[PDB]
RNA sequence: UGGGAGAGGGUGGUGGAAUUCCCGGAGUAGCGGUGAAAUGCGCAGAUACCGGGAGGAACGCCGAUGGCGAAGGCAGCCACCUGGUCCACCCGUGACGCUGAGGCGCGAAAGCGUGGGGAGCAAACCGGAUUAGAUACCCGGGUAGUCCACGCCCUAAACGAUGCGCGCUAGGUCUCUGGGUCUCCUGGGGGCCGAAGCUAACGCGUUAAGCGCGCCGCCUGGGGAGUACGGCCGCAAGGC
């Protein structure tokens, strides 16, 4: 048990995806807008990216951790939501860091992201 | 509010120089535009070269996190 | 309309009570232009509202209206391939108007012989917790909340 | 002779970001995808997270109406070999020039042959949706190919749809790169607006489509047709 985490946000355009690990990034539970009895395009909502965060700080209060580093990928809809409720969920957030990987020219992409 | 402005003389080849070259990337490790910085074409040409050397050599970094 | 909003209408207080309620109160209950009709079936119903519940008819009504007000409600709308049914606040004079349609809706239905009781009832049957118009009000606040995701499609 | 700028070309190295795969850890009920879904993937433990390793391909910011090249084209960084071009000095030669039917060389992509390589993507192909049908558009997969060496092929909206050289004819403005007497003047490129002039008009206008001279190529109503036949070239596709 720990009273400090990590919270890795994955919010592609369709779905967000909250992980909550430990300090050395092994996860402890995880949430997405499918865990709650969303499917298809409405995982994508906002709403549903503000529902999985709060269901992920629930569950790590719930193992008793209090102050989460918040790391967010990807540009989705549901980002700044999951953040806003991550910050007033419970959990003392001292940090939001945005951590996107992006290619420095690499590899080609499909053809409807060309 | 320009990085040209706000500094003296210097070699514009130097890529050991971290302190002075480093006043010319972003918060990311991005090099920045002649806007923000002010010098002239060549010039920059010139930073951007000993920019990217003093990557390789280990010194500036490539890319650093965006923090809010 | 497409160039100004529309003007309400403001109805004259009724001449019992000088209550502008009553009287949009029995301007729905009204059909076909009967007035006076309408009139007597509402102070019939107050008069056994005066029996039964022996409180101020004036009161129990108003908690009615309290009762049925709804404060969300989902209109339908079409966006690419599919209709969705985004959530959205109601005004007060929306409210009201939701509020005495439903009731009077919710009266009619009631299998009461007569309308008088049929009015009446229905008023002290929302007064507390229950009656048609309170469920018709629930159905519409429960689906305007199970289609928050949809919040933003306004 | 002295200097300059440059993704000009060839060869050898090596930097990180990212995708994929494998190993280990931790962890659980879905992930992915769309207009909406479904195929698919996943309790035989996926997705999201951390660490390690391997491999291939392409080089984010700088970066541009920027630069280089005869054209096709050229972009991480370093070293070597090599082409073109510009300015200053006004030093040498002494018309040694221009153009160019044939010839020779180069020539995007796709394609072909023999070896290698193969992450990602992706003709053909398979499946799911959509639809009246859907041999498509959208989605999940997927082989050549895309990459390297050598050898062929020789085409294009290979376009500025504008052959090359030289001289002459108001300016204004933006920009790259030199020299100076560095306010400003004087060279060489790249754009925008406009004198006179030209044009059917659109527009062009010292980077001419203006005024002239030299040489080359090409046109003569539309279709048939860049077809047929003959000839030459190519392994073939096919090219002239
Ligand atoms: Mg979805
Ligand atoms: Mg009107
Ligand atoms: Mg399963
Ligand atoms: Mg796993
Ligand atoms: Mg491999
Ligand atoms: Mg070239
Ligand atoms: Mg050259
Ligand atoms: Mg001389
Ligand atoms: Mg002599
Ligand atoms: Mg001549
Ligand atoms: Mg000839
Ligand atoms: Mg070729
Ligand atoms: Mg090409
Ligand atoms: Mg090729
Ligand atoms: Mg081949
Ligand atoms: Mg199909
Ligand atoms: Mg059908
Ligand atoms: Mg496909
Ligand atoms: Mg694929
Ligand atoms: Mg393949
Ligand atoms: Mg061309
Ligand atoms: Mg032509
Ligand atoms: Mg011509
Ligand atoms: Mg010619
Ligand atoms: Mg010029
Ligand atoms: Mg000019
Ligand atoms: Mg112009
Ligand atoms: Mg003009
Ligand atoms: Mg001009
Ligand atoms: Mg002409
Ligand atoms: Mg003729
Ligand atoms: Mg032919
Ligand atoms: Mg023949
Ligand atoms: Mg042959
Ligand atoms: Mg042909």
């Amino acid at each position: 048990q720990v009273a400090s985490g990590r919270a890795y946000i994955h919010a592609s355009y369709n779905n967000t995806i909250v992980t909550i690990t430990d300090p050395d990034g092994n996860p402890i539970t995880w949430s997405s807008g499918g865990v709650i009895g969303y499917k298809g395009s409405r995982k994508g909502t906002p709403y549903a990216a503000q529902l999985a965060a709060l269901d992920a700080a629930k569950k790590a209060m719930a193992y008793g951790m209090q102050s989460v580093d918040v790391i967010v990928r990807g540009t989705g809809a549901g980002r700044e939501q999951a953040i806003r409720a991550l910050q007033a969920s419970g959990l003392q957030v001292k940090s939001i860091v945005d951590d996107t990987p992006v290619p420095h020219n690499g590899c080609r992409p499909k053809k409807k992201f060309r | 509010a320009k990085v040209k402005a706000t500094l003296g003389e210097f070699d514009l080849r130097d890529y050991r120089n971290v302190e002075v070259l480093k006043r010319f990337l972003s918060e990311t490790g991005k090099i920045l535009p002649r806007r923000r910085t002010g010098l002239s074409a060549k010039e920059q040409r010139i930073l951007a070269k000993t920019i990217k050397r003093a990557r390789i050599l280990g010194l500036l970094p490539f890319t650093e996190k965006l923090v809010r | 309309a497409r160039r100004r909003r529309a003007e309400v209408r403001q109805l004259q207080p009724d001449l019992v009570y000088g209550d502008v309620l009553v009287t949009a109160f029995i301007n729905k209950i009204m059909r076909d232009g009967k007035k006076n009709l309408a009139a007597r079936i509402f102070y019939d119903a107050c008069k056994i509202i005066q029996e039964k519940t022996g409180q101020e008819p004036l009161k129990v009504f108003k908690q009615a209206v309290e009762n049925v007000k709804p404060r969300m409600e989902v209109r339908s709308r079409r966006v690419g391939g599919a209709n969705y049914q985004v959530p959205m606040e109601v005004s007060p004079r929306r409210q009201q108007s939701l509020a005495l349609r439903w009731l009077v809706q919710a009266a009619n239905q009631r299998p009461e012989r007569r309308a008088a009781v049929r009015i009446a009832h229905e008023l002290m049957d929302a007064a507390e917790g229950k009656g048609g118009a309170v469920k018709k009000k629930e159905d519409v606040e429960r689906m305007a909340e199970a289609n928050r995701a949809y919040a933003h499609y306004r």
